[PDB]
């Protein structure tokens, strides 16, 4: 109800994954236990990768808890003097911290903060089981992550780069100029910026001293490499000095090559062997080249058992988009459910020419794509998608191929809501939603991936003057003209378009899958026939219309700036179809039952195809015109001006957004299982769909080296502490 | 990339 907090009636989820785990070898859940507890490890990371007191809550409430389970500190806490509306507050508050790791959203990358008086909970902590047997670290640690765990400062309520903000990827001081004069350095020493972040410091005279660390187990002594070994050096770019060091997170990431090497040992074939070799390569010498190697053999892996992939994957909590955040899961492949994607596969090259822009902006070969459903066991990171396409790497995608991943015991849980909560939506659409809601969201998950990410053909120059197209008689369909724009060496996509890079792509792919949700031979491949299958489309428009006016709740007015990738592409689409008009979408601010203000949506169902096809099939044309031949002056002219957000009429969007907000539900919390070893055979262990069951998953989730675990994001964090 | 629930 409350921004920056977390409510103590907030659903929790418990992630289903008995039966999957029952289907596997004793083999393969040895594999899939050592790569979960690698992945459990590097997800710690992420703490470090979100604010500068997040190691300390993490640390602080792992001791606590560990002396004294969630009931066993009620009977305390309750005994101090706090109520038990209290007591709840404070669990909620470090299970959100725990499925975040960090106490800033990852659905939202705003600040949460404890609903209980900061003083009640001091008097809980110091005098809690932990704090009599260990003193000096639960006092220690009070002292330094007390303050920032309830400060709702506004320049610490949300993520960003300058003053604005709080960012881990960068120090302090840095600023957007400072990002991008970065990210020049890198383009132009040819290294990626996945597992890096940067640093300013100054000197007695004030010069700016830029230091660039990769991330990797080994330091500043000589290596057996000699990829990084070679980078490691001093530098001198436009001016600006710049070192490049490594060893970030090396504590943290030298446990997780423990655990990759074990399950070396259980691979299913050589793929995997020689995959998880240069995995290791990457994390300990600090390669993405590696990792790039890694993850080509990795895609070479077609349709196993056990399907997994880690590292510094994702660039959307990058401020400035280009430097990857820490996750890894470990799922079981769904037969049942990935029959159904593996058919829009096979008539996959045959819905691309279906795309409003011609075969010279499409991809040179057809490559085979691998859809599969999948059960997680683990998903460590700051969240858990519906979807993915991996890997992220440009050039893979072109030469080599990519994976696209349903995840579905994932998708159950989010098919559960009451009419209750299902705002600004008329009585009358609200039963057709809950009907084909659940349905035409696997419609619009399969071609957000396979059709969305997957289509594209980026425009490349090479180091001579040699393109990778026929700029002769490649003609720009919008200008008429030839091709007078493309990306270089070094170029990547989230190194031109940055900030806005992420959530220009996501709208890309959510504007192909409701432009082919129209075609009724992908609504076959589904099973949905008829009337049915009329009616799994406009649920798929409808779902996107409201979606993008509960959009509004991720958007921060007094920085103009979007702070959700996904959900800035999902206004943008309802900015366009609004910029279409005719009637075929409008938002009425009416007023709610219980007397508060309220929206409603209409969405004319005959008007689709009339009025919103073609309003989409130009919107997708410029938008992959833009993002082939690289035009970043005219992407962010395009895309930044239906990202804006305005109170013109007759919309009055700025007024809505209090409507939102006014109205808001929280994310659901999901629980994950443990693997437990018992020397001889692997068990799983489930927990309670709670705030106190998700609690009890990360203090049973380090058995060895819990307390080892406390001590090493203690020491990383207080080794930085100067920077912010 | 990614797509969210
Ligand atoms: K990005
Ligand atoms: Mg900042
Ligand atoms: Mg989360
Ligand atoms: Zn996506």
């Amino acid at each position: 109800d409350t921004q920056y907090i977390l409510p103590n009636d907030i659903g929790v989820s418990s992630l289903d994954s008995r039966e999957a785990f029952r289907l596997l070898s004793p083999t393969e859940r040895l594999y899939a236990y050592h790569l979960s507890r690698a992945a459990w490890y590097g997800g710690l990371a992420v703490l470090l990768q979100t604010s500068p007191e997040a190691p300390y809550i993490y640390a602080l409430l792992s001791r606590l808890f560990r002396a004294q389970d969630p009931d066993q500190l009620r009977q305390h806490a309750l005994a101090e003097g706090l109520t038990e509306e209290e007591y709840q507050a404070f669990l909620v508050y470090a299970a959100g911290v725990y499925s975040n790791m960090g106490n800033y959203k990852s659905f939202g990358d705003t600040k949460f903060v404890p609903n209980l008086p900061k003083e009640k909970l001091e008097r809980v902590i110091l005098g809690s089981e932990a704090a009599q047997q260990h003193p000096e670290e639960v006092r220690g640690l009070w002292q330094t992550c007390g303050e920032l765990m309830f400060s709702l400062e506004p320049r610490l309520r949300h993520l960003g780069l300058g003053k604005e903000g709080i960012t881990t990827y960068f120090s302090g001081n840095c600023t957007m100029e400072d990002a991008k004069l970065a990210q020049d350095f890198l383009d132009s020493q040819n290294l990626s910026a996945y597992n890096t972040r940067l640093f300013k410091e100054v000197d007695g005279c004030g010069k700016p001293y830029y230091e660039v660390r990769l991330a990797s187990v080994l330091g500043s002594e000589p290596s057996l490499d000699s990829e990084v070994t070679s980078k490691l050096k001093s530098y001198e770019f436009r001016g600006s000095p710049f070192q490049v060091t490594r060893g970030d997170y090396a504590p943290i990431l030298q446990k997780v090559v423990e655990q990759l090497e074990k399950a070396k040992a259980y691979a299913a074939n050589s793929h995997q062997g020689q995959m998880l070799a240069q995995y290791i390569e990457s994390f300990t010498q600090g390669s993405i080249e590696a990792h790039k190697r890694g993850s080509r053999f990795w895609i070479q892996d077609k349709g196993p058992i056990v399907e997994s992939y880690i590292g510094f994957i994702e660039s959307y909590r990058d401020p400035f988009g280009s430097r990857g955040e820490f996750e890894g899961f470990v799922a079981v492949v769904n037969k049942a459910m990935s029959a159904k994607f593996e058919r829009l596969v096979a008539s996959a090259e045959q819905l691309l020419k279906e795309l409003p822009w011609p075969p010279t902006f499409e991809k040179d070969k057809f490559l085979t794509p691998d859809f599969t459903s999948l059960d997680v066991l683990t998903f460590a990171g700051s969240g858990i998608p519906a979807g993915i396409n991996i890997p992220n790497y440009d050039d893979l995608r072109q030469t080599e191929g990519f994976k696209n991943v349903s995840l579905g015991n994932v998708l159950a849980v989010a098919y559960a809501t009451q009419r209750e909560k299902l705002t600004f939506l008329e009585e009358d659409d609200k039963d057709l939603y809950i009907l084909w809601k659940g349905p035409s969201f696997d419609v619009q998950v399969g071609l957000h991936a396979l059709l969305g990410h997957g289509s594209g053909k980026l425009f490349v120059q090479d180091e001579k003057g040699a393109f990778n197209f026929d700029q002769e008689t490649v003609i720009n369909p919008e200008t008429g003209e030839q091709i007078q724009s493309w990306y270089r060496c070094g170029e990547t996509w989230d190194s031109k378009f940055s900030t806005i890079a992420s959530s220009y792509e996501e709208c890309r792919a959510e504007s192909v899958g409701l432009y082919l949700s129209l075609h009724p031979q992908v609504l076959e491949i589904f099973g949905f026939e008829g009337a049915d299958a009329e009616d799994v489309i406009y649920v798929n428009w409808l779902n996107m219309v409201r979606a993008g006016l509960l959009a509004l709740e991720f958007y921060t007015p007094e920085a103009f700036n979007w702070r959700q990738a996904h959900m800035q592409a999902r206004f943008v689409i309802l900015r366009v179809l609004l910029e279409a008009g005719e009637g075929l979408v409008t938002i009425t601010p009416t007023t709610g039952s219980d007397g508060r203000p309220d929206a409603r949506v209409r969405l004319d169902r005959s008007k689709i195809r009339s009025v919103g096809k073609p309003a989409l099939e130009r919107f997708l044309r410029r938008l992959q015109v833009l993002k082939s031949t690289g035009d970043v002056a005219g992407g962010r002219a395009l895309y930044e001006g239906y990202a804006t957000v305005t109170d013109a009429p007759p919309e009055s969007f700025l007024t809505l957004r209090d409507t939102v907000l006014l109205r808001k539900e929280s994310r659901k919390l999901i629980v994950q299982p443990n693997t437990r070893l018992e020397g001889s055979d692997v068990q799983l262990l489930e927990y309670e769909a709670s705030a106190a069951g998700l609690i009890r998953s990360f203090s049973e989730r380090f058995p060895e080296d819990g307390p080892e675990l406390e001590e090493i994001l203690t020491q990383l964090a207080t080794a930085d502490a100067r920077f912010w | 990339i990614v797509y969210p629930w």
